[PDB]
């Protein structure tokens, strides 16, 4: 199987900018074909044998490459381009395919709407505890999430999750759960939520009292 | 109007079988190579099967031979993959796929239209359904409120909110893996003049416990 290696994993690029992404491989091949995938579809060919544009597709769009290097070229990103490109070679068995180049769409910095969650009655009847942290409608995707208890963070039991980048605002969300037993949850007081982000100086904290 | 229709797809454990179908339809599907390619949950791309026009070749890459069948019904205009001695890494989305026309006189080896795709779980993790918990705020002219669905196996869930009435200022995000069971949370804001005056109800489905939950979120 021969190994593909797209660059960059994921990129971000404003409507009208010129795009350019990469498929290095570690041995020779002499054709790539390369796929369009968007959350909500299935992969659609866009360019077949190194250069030439399958049906329907812009001019915008254009390849390249040779021996063990390849590209995709946007001559003029839109909108609608922002998608994972996967490349694919078509000269050994079995055909194989490249991880992906994630193409996202710039927008403006954007602050983290937080939003922090006790317990429900009916999960502590069960004998657990999450809380849950929202932080939403922010940009650019890097953010930080840090949890604490009483004063001092928690790094264990922690499950973070993305939303996709959002078709109409371009933004990006993203939740947290901090899960304790009952019992731990029970005998401390403070809990917070601290966020860190390209738009704050200082941390966005949102907490709440057990006792309130 | 090409259309590829995969079905199938389930949950099955480890070393286990499944049968997969693809219905074609708008093409001569006698006269096209098709094939298999599943997209990982890591959204890799993997092709896992080809046949010739008739069903005389087949190709398979060695991390599937001896264990998946490709097949096709020329009459039926149907292919079938069938998957057995079923591993973990199985687990991705199965993707039916048409390739090069017969007599193309040059043969591509590109996939030029695929199906939406049918999903396959491997594991032997017991099927355990979600539970459903309200996320109210402890105590802005807009208020965030939520639902985290939490433990449930195998993948999917779906979750509405106000049974699809609410549906801009929504976030369901994608659910985390972790010890066999899935944890899942949707976000929904609305105006403070709407809640807690009016009800916030979270609308949660899990087919494969054919488990259904409405959760109102209540202040305090
Ligand atoms: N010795 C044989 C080996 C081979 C057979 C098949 I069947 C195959 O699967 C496809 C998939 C697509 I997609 C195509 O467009 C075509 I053509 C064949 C592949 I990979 C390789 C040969 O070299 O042909």
């Amino acid at each position: 199987d021969i190994v593909l290696n797209q660059s960059p994993a994921i990129m971000s690029a404003s409507p009208g900018e010129k795009v350019t992404m990469t498929c290095n491989s570690s041995s020779s091949v002499s054709y790539m074909h390369w796929y369009q995938h968007k959350p909500g579809s299935s992969p659609r060919l866009l360019i077949y044998d190194t250069s030439n544009l399958a049906s329907g597709v812009p001019a915008r769009f254009s390849g390249s490459g040779s021996g063990t290097s390849y590209s995709l070229t946007i001559s003029r990103m839109e909108a609608e381009d922002a998608a994972t490109y996967y490349c694919q070679q078509r000269s050994s068995y079995p055909l194989t395919f490249g991880a992906g180049t994630k193409l996202e769409i710039t927008r403006a910095d954007a602050a983290p709407t937080v939003s922090i969650f006790p317990p429900s009655s009916e999960q502590l009847t069960s004998g657990g505890a999450s809380v849950v942290c929202f932080l939403n409608n922010f940009y650019p995707k890097d953010i930080n999430v840090k949890w604490k208890i009483d004063g001092s963070e928690r790094q264990n039991g922690v499950l973070n999750s993305w939303t996709d980048q959002d078709s109409k605002d371009s933004t990006y969300s993203m939740s947290s759960t901090l899960t304790l037993t009952k019992d731990e949850y029970e005998r401390h007081n403070s809990y917070t939520c601290e966020a860190t982000h390209k738009t704050s100086t200082s941390p966005i904290v949102k907490s709440f009292n057990r006792n309130e | 109007e090409v259309k590829l229709e995969e079905s199938g797809g389930g949950l099955v454990k480890l070393g286990g079988s499944l049968k997969l179908s693809c219905a074609a339809s708008g093409f001569t599907f006698s006269s096209y190579y098709m094939s298999w390619v599943r997209q990982t949950p890591e959204k890799r791309l993997e092709l896992v099967a080809a046949i010739n026009s008739n069903g005389g070749s087949t190709y398979y890459p060695d991390t599937v031979k001896g264990r998946f069948t490709i097949s096709r019904d020329n009459a039926k205009n149907t292919l079938y993959l069938q998957m057995s001695s079923l591993k973990s890494e199985d687990t991705a989305l199965y993707y039916c796929a048409r390739g090069d026309y017969y007599g193309s006189s040059l043969y591509y080896y590109a996939m030029d239209y695929w199906g939406q795709g049918t999903s396959v779980t491997v594991s032997s993790a017991k099927t355990t359904p979600p539970s459903v918990y309200p996320l109210a705020p402890g105590s802005n002219s807009m208020v965030t409120l939520g639902c985290l669905v939490k433990g449930y196996f195998p993948e999917p869930v779906t979750v509405t909110w106000n049974s699809g009435s609410l549906s801009s200022g929504v976030h369901t995000f994608p659910a985390v893996l972790q010890s066999d069971l899935y944890t899942l949370s949707s976000s929904v804001t609305v105006p403070s003049s709407t809640w807690p005056s009016e009800t916030v109800t979270c609308n949660v489905a899990h087919p494969a416990s054919s488990t259904k939950v409405d959760k109102k979120i209540v202040p305090r």
